Parts: C-alpha cells; sequence; structure tokens
RNA sequence: GGCGUAAAGCGCACGCAGGCGGUUUGUUAAGUCAGAUGUGAAAUCCCCGGGCUCAACCUGGGAACUGCAUCUGAUACUGGCAAGCUUGAGUCUCGUAGAGGGGGGUAGAAUUCCAGGUGUAGCGGUGAAAUGCGUAGAGAUCUGGAGGAAUACCGGUGGCGAAGGCGGCCCCCUGGACGAAGACUGACGCUCAGGUGCGAAAGCGUGGGGAGCAAACAGGAUUAGAUACCCUGGUAGUCCACGCCGUAAACGAUGUCGACUUGGAGGUUGUGCCCUUGAGGCGUGGCUUCCGGAGCUAACGCGUUAAGUCGACCGCCUGGGGA
RNA sequence: UUAGCUAGUAGGUGGGGUAACGGCUCACCUAGGCGACGAUCCCUAGCUGGUCUGAGAGGAUGACCAGCCACACUGGAACU
C-alpha cells in the first residue's frame, strides 16, 4: 500500500521532473515536510507549501534549467523491508561527494556535509543525485 | 490380427551342409523403381519378351493404344489377366513414385 | 443479506442509537445473523460451492472484526461473544 | 530478489 | 542477476504463524547513533625503523583486529505504551446491470424409434466406388405417439464469475461487483510457508439412463501393406445421482496489493447539470478493446488495465540431455 | 526423500554425594520437558588466532607457529 510514503514522495518527484510537469501536490506529513525543506536549502527544489489541516496537503515547486531536470536521479536507500543505518565515519557520499545523503539524527535531518560539523550517524533516508 | 510382424534383422550368413551359404532378408514392403526407363519394365517379364515387336506401332503404351498384340494375347488367354492388370499398375505407380524427383 | 426490518433493528439492538450503524460490534451482528440464516440453505444446497464462497468470505470477516475488539477492549468483548452465542 | 524470502533460505550454492 | 516468448509467477481462492504498515501528540530509550571504560593473547598482515655485506628472514614501537560487555547522553526515524484523527480499509440506506451458483417445472424445432395413410426402384454414401438398406414397399411426404440430449436467431475483442468456466423461458433459495447522497466505527490493513477448499475433459467405483455422436471393434474401399485417412455400423463413454481421482498450451504463456507519469478511436455501465428546446449538450465514476508519445525491453512488443518509474510480501529458475 | 522426541526424562521435597552449585545419586511427589527461531535422527568434521584467493564484500581451508579440547592396541574400572 502506502507503507514507504518516503518513497511515494520520490515517485512523485522524479515523474513531475522528467515529464515537464511545473508542480505537484501531494499529502503531507511531519517528515515529509522535514525533507522537503532540506532540498529548498540545497537548491534542488524551489519552493513548499502546506494545505489543508484534516487533510494535509504539500506541494512542490519544480525546477528546471533549460527544460532540463534538475534532479536527474534520487534513489530511496533505506527501507521498511531492510532498515540502513551507518555510524559517523561511514556516512557514504553521492557522486564522490556532489550529490548529498540525506540523514536523519537526533539533531533533525541534515546532509551527510552537516553531519561532519555534527559527529552522528543514523537513518539514510534518499541518495539526492 | 490380420499383419506380419518383421522380427528378425537384415542378413545373418550360415553354410549348407552340402555347400553354398544362405542370406536371410528383412521383412520388407518397398518397391524401388527409379533405376531405368519402362523400356526395361518390358524386358521384367519372360513370356512378354516373345510377343514384342507384334503391336501395331512401333511405340506403344499397350494400355489405351488400338491394336495391341499383348492386349491379343491376354484376351486370347493364353497370357492371363492378373498379369496383365498388374502390369500397367506398375506403369500407374510410376505415375505415382515419379512426383517429387529422386536421384542417385 | 436481510429485508429493512430485520437490517434497522439489530441496529437499534446494539447500539448506542439509530445512527451507531458502522460500528464494530454492529459489524458482528450483521455477518451473526447471516450466517444463521445460512444454515438451512448449505445443508440442502452442498452442490452451491460459488455461494459457499460469500458464505467463507463473511466467517473470516467475522473472525477478523472479533480479534479488534479482543486486542483493545475484553470487557465490550466478553459481553458479544455470550450474547451471540460464539467461542463454540 | 527479496531479501526477507533469502532469511527462510540462502542462495544455493552448487 | 532474472521469471510475456531464452530456464523460471504455483490452476485459483481463503487464511494462521512470520514479515510489513496512514496520520497527530506524549512517554519509554528497546533498535540505532554519540562519548567513555574494560577487553579483543602473542605471532601473521599494514606504518615508520633497525639489523644480518644485500634480499628472503629476524625484530622495536604504533596502527589494525571493523568484535563483545557496561556506563553516561541525544530522541529525528523504527519498536513498545497512552490518547487520538480520517484520506486507508469497513458499515447502513436508495438503486441499477448481469449466461454467478444450486434446486424444481416448462416450451418448440431438429434427430432417431414406433403406429397409420398416400406412393414406387432405387435410397444411402464418395474423388470415384463398395459395404449397408429397400418391392415384408425403403427413401420421400403427411398424421399421431414415445424417448434422449442440446438451446438457432438474439450475439457482439459483449456481460458475469477467484479461476476452470457460465447461454431457451419462468418460479424459489442464494453470492459478489458497481454508482449516488450522507451518516457511522477509527488502521480494524496488505501479504502469505505448511494447512484448507474450489478446480476443463478423459478415466475409476455403485445404481440408473440411452436419441445422436463415438475409443476398442465389425464390414467395405484405399494400398506395397491400411493397422490410420474415407465410408456403412457400433460397445465403453458422453446423460443423472452418489463418491473418488486433482492433472491441461488450467495462457493475458505476465502472483497479489498500492502510489504516481502526455494522450486518442471506441464499446459497456451509471450519475450530475442544461434554451428537457430530439434517443441530444456539458461533465464525471466502474468495466473493456485497438492504436501510440516519452520511457523501458534482446528484439517482438509493452506503453495510465505497463512489460515506465517505486514500495509491501510470497512462489520459482541456475547449460542441454539424463529427468 | 529425518516431525514428533523424551520416564532420571522436566521440576520440587528430603537423604546421600564431590574440592565447589547441580537428577550428580536415591526414595517420594508433580506431568511436565524439548521443537518448524530445526527438537530428534542420519552422514561428515578437531576448533580458533590465521593462511590463500579477491578492489572490497565474500569464497576455500585449518600443514609448519601459537591457544584449547580429545586420544595413547580395543573396551571397562579404580588406586596413588
Ligand atoms: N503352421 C505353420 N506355421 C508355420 C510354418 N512355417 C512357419 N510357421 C510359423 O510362422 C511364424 C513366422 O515364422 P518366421 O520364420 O519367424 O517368419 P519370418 O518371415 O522369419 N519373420 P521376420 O520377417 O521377422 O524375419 C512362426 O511362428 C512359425 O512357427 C508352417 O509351415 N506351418
Ligand atoms: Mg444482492
Ligand atoms: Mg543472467
Ligand atoms: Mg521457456
Ligand atoms: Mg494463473
Ligand atoms: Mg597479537
Ligand atoms: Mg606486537
Ligand atoms: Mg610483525
Ligand atoms: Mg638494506
Ligand atoms: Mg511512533
Ligand atoms: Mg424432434
Ligand atoms: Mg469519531
Ligand atoms: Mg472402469
Ligand atoms: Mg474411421
Ligand atoms: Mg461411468
Ligand atoms: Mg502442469
Ligand atoms: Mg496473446
Ligand atoms: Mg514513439
Ligand atoms: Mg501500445
Ligand atoms: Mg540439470
Ligand atoms: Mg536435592
Ligand atoms: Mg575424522
Ligand atoms: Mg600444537
Ligand atoms: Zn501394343
Amino acid at each position: 500500500s502506502m507503507q514507504d510514503p518516503i518513497a511515494d514522495m520520490l515517485t512523485r518527484i522524479r515523474n513531475g521532473q522528467a515529464a515537464n510537469k511545473a508542480a505537484v501536490t501531494m499529502p503531507s506529513s511531519k517528515l515529509k515536510v522535514a525533507i522537503a525543506n532540506v532540498l529548498k536549502e540545497e537548491g534542488f527544489i524551489e519552493d513548499f507549501k502546506v494545505e489543508g489541516d484534516t487533510k494535509p496537503e504539500l506541494e512542490l515547486t519544480l525546477k528546471y534549467f533549460q527544460g532540463k531536470a534538475v534532479v536527474e536521479s534520487i534513489q530511496r536507500v533505506s527501507r521498511p523491508g531492510l532498515r540502513i543505518y551507518k555510524r559517523k565515519d561511514e556516512l557514504p557520499k553521492v557522486m564522490a561527494g556532489l550529490g548529498i545523503a540525506v540523514v536523519s539524527t537526533s539533531k533533525g535531518v541534515m546532509t551527510d556535509r552537516a553531519a561532519r560539523q555534527a559527529g552522528l550517524g543514523g537513518e539514510i533516508i534518499c541518495y539526492v543525485a | 490380427s490380420g499383419l506380419g510382424q518383421h522380427t528378425t534383422t537384415a542378413a545373418r550368413l550360415y553354410h549348407f551342409p552340402h555347400g553354398g551359404d544362405v542370406i536371410d532378408s528383412p521383412g520388407v514392403r518397398e518397391f524401388g523403381l527409379w533405376h531405368l526407363e519402362p523400356e526395361q519394365i518390358t524386358q521384367g517379364f519372360v513370356e512378354f519378351h516373345d510377343y514384342l515387336g507384334l503391336c501395331k506401332y512401333r511405340d506403344c503404351k499397350h494400355d489405351t493404344d488400338p491394336g495391341c498384340a499383348i492386349r491379343e494375347a491376354v484376351e486370347e488367354g493364353k497370357i492371363a489377366e492378373t498379369r496383365f492388370e498388374n502390369y500397367h499398375r506398375i506403369l500407374e505407380s510410376m505415375a505415382q513414385v515419379k512426383t517429387r524427383k529422386n536421384f542417385s | 443479506s436481510l429485508s429493512t426490518e430485520a437490517t434497522a433493528k439489530i441496529v437499534s439492538e446494539f447500539g448506542r442509537d439509530a445512527n451507531d450503524t458502522g460500528s464494530t460490534e454492529v459489524q458482528v451482528a450483521l455477518l451473526t445473523a447471516q450466517i444463521n440464516h445460512l444454515q438451512g440453505h448449505f445443508a440442502e444446497h452442498k452442490k452451491d460451492h460459488h455461494s459457499r464462497r460469500g458464505l467463507l468470505r463473511m466467517v473470516s470477516q467475522r473472525r477478523k472484526l472479533l480479534d479488534y475488539l479482543k486486542r483493545k477492549d475484553v470487557a465490550r468483548y466478553t459481553q458479544l461473544i455470550e450474547r451471540l452465542g460464539l467461542r463454540r | 530478489a527479496t531479501v526477507n524470502q533469502l532469511v527462510r533460505k540462502p542462495r544455493a550454492r552448487k
């Protein structure tokens, strides 16, 4: 079903980015806000808005270069069938340090570049390539 | 039920108590007539040697041709009609075996 | 399943009001009376394996609904199992 | 292909 | 790493255990993460050296040994507890469509049998013949009666059912699917090893039934032989009850569920609004076929019903033959 | 193509026993115990630090060195 809504979130981003869609909407949650707000601060997307309180609806503004996909590919890493965890020195890089890896720790959701100054490890969410 | 079975193989050699050898044969139901012309079919029967050159024409199919002296010998009774009707069955078999092609 | 007089009565029997029709205890009673309605049917019609699929669906549906009240509040669970004649 | 399938029985080495 | 056609998705369904799980808050700190302690014998390997004239070799210290245990921390995610919430999954009403299944009647053609009437030399069959049938009158036609099984047209990539499958009409019992308006419970869910049930036809057991068709078999042609083809007959079987057997090219050769991603030609089934100004106009759900963009694929092709991009779970394959 | 195994077996009492706890042993009492997270049965095998292979993850193996266990013709027993 919708057992991995983060994988459902990454499905809706990769489709609309490739099919030249201007903006998408999706059901919101606390975890989907904490990931899209990081992608807004890392130049991958443009803006996010929330709509509705009894039915929380998250919106994302897409981003293009000259009509080209900014987010070329994104890869869900951990999953409910197999959980993935790393330490503070085993955090993997994406495209040898070009792409970022979204890792949620006890100090909130940050990147692997931001986790070096934080010195923590935890759950890998997605490889933002 | 009403047929025969070929159990023994191709040929096994032995000797007579007097002299000579024996050669067994398979159960064979085959007829290979791809060898030569139908002129040699006329030579394949003994009593039909003495009746050649007696018909009307110098070439004769001996089935639908008028004045066949070989057919007159069958109608007289010196040649049995079982051999004559089987003779043109050989010729009509060559109209059915030859169809696709075969050559050595 | 049943008629309108048989449906609306049992909702008023086990529900708090006329609007109490979506709760789990009402849904058990809709399946309990229906299986009790089909006792004499499948005895005479043992070659009807297609209606038996609808029967075994409601048996599996009622078993899943009894497991929800049992894991949450056993006080209402022990009331309904003897009020309808369950647990065999 | 499923990891949870290989929990019951691993890949059979010939 | 694969499972439409190269080897591979169980014939299908239910469902326990197992795995997995919407959303909001609090708590626990289990999992995970941070730090510290103890420990992980030496040797081997690695780093910098030293030494044997060199190298192999020996050897100093460090690193490593990604391990385990305990303590102190952090709480985003996962787990547990607690309170919920409603879009998931369900419930009620009003409805609509349908060969969904089971049971009990009934209809009229057609086939064969039988009775009667009129009527005469062939009927029948094939490429051509023959077996067979008929002057006890066949065949053909008409009247009357019996029995058996199947339902022309409608009828269509049409509908329904989990699948195999399901078709005269009518009644009785009963199953699901879908649409509209709201009300209501509050994750009640997905999935499935064993287990459980259904499951084309043939065949088997018991007892009935018997038209037509038809293994074995009878007869006639065909033929080198005819065993098959073709023709005239014909038992088992096909029919029903009661069991058993559980295999198919049981195929969409695609396991189930959910989420999104340009679209047309249609079909079927509803619903909402509209000079009702026509069975129309405009939308909008359920089911289904043919094309086709991006994309994917070995090609063929698939392409909003995916074989596109993903997640949840399960089955199965590892050269051909042996098998 | 191993699914049920087990009566000193599982637990308790008391006595006895060993350097030490203990069905270790005995009488009695209870009917449990183990097990689809592989009990039990069959076959094979000393194990580990390691070595070798491999980019790594893995794979194969346990000679020489070192640690431990077991064995000393076969089987059984106790003394010191
Ligand atoms: N009554 C009878 N039976 C005979 C006679 N000759 C042979 N038979 C039988 O006929 C059968 C056939 O004999 P066989 O010689 O085997 O035939 P074949 O031609 O050799 N057969 P194949 O083609 O296999 O070689 C045998 O059973 C034999 O006993 C005879 O004169 N009288
Ligand atoms: Mg109904
Ligand atoms: Mg391959
Ligand atoms: Mg194949
Ligand atoms: Mg199938
Ligand atoms: Mg050491
Ligand atoms: Mg050292
Ligand atoms: Mg060293
Ligand atoms: Mg030197
Ligand atoms: Mg939680
Ligand atoms: Mg009739
Ligand atoms: Mg409420
Ligand atoms: Mg029999
Ligand atoms: Mg025949
Ligand atoms: Mg029978
Ligand atoms: Mg099969
Ligand atoms: Mg096809
Ligand atoms: Mg194209
Ligand atoms: Mg297409
Ligand atoms: Mg093989
Ligand atoms: Mg004691
Ligand atoms: Mg040994
Ligand atoms: Mg030693
Ligand atoms: Zn002549």
